[PDB]
């Protein structure tokens, strides 16, 4: 695992790039920390820096008649590291380009 | 499902009619924690058979 | 725990009844964090015959 930090961040990548679990809490109120993977709950809890191009995952209410959607960041700076903008984004992985032949 | 704790609280547990208590401590002791709470409510209504 | 059912009172105050919620863990099976969406009531018949 490549474990390193900046500011109040934790990065952390596998070497292999396989998947992994990832779940931390406190001894008051497991509140102050917020362990970001995969999909998460609201909108709420994205941290205001991240980096640019960085996919997390929106659970929807389906209470609320809405279901799920993806959030993506693009940095202030253009590129690199820093404050962003989290914006309604379409899910990675996925084909999405019309042949246009 | 223990949300959070306080100094010098009284827990009561009912099950199938009897009740089993648990007192924390006062703020001179130290900081209650919902993990140990829980852990003796466990450990003794543990001793109801079936 | 995931597949774990839990029945929510509705209030007809508002002119919603009664329903039901379920649970499946994140980590796809046994214990973790989850969601808990919209579900149908356990132990009734639920199926068409296709037949």
């Amino acid at each position: 695992f490549t474990v390193t930090s900046t500011d109040y961040i934790i990065r952390i990548t596998k070497d292999d790039g396989g998947d992994y679990t990832l779940e931390s809490s406190d001894t008051k109120t497991a509140d102050a920390t917020s362990a970001i993977k995969g999909t998460v709950d609201s909108i709420t809890d994205l941290p205001t820096i991240a980096e640019h191009n960085f996919t997390v995952r929106i659970q929807g209410s389906a209470t609320t008649a809405f279901d799920d959607y993806f959030v993506k960041f693009e940095a202030t700076a253009g590129s690199g590291f820093g404050p962003g903008v989290w914006r309604e984004t379409v899910a990675p992985n996925i084909d999405h380009l019309l042949d246009k032949s | 499902f223990i949300k959070s704790a306080d100094f010098s609280t009284t827990y009561r547990v009912k099950l199938n009619g009897t009740e089993k208590s648990v007192t924390t401590g006062n703020s001179s002791g130290s900081a209650p924690d919902t993990v140990t709470i829980a852990s003796d409510l466990a450990t003794q209504l543990n001793t109801i058979s079936g």
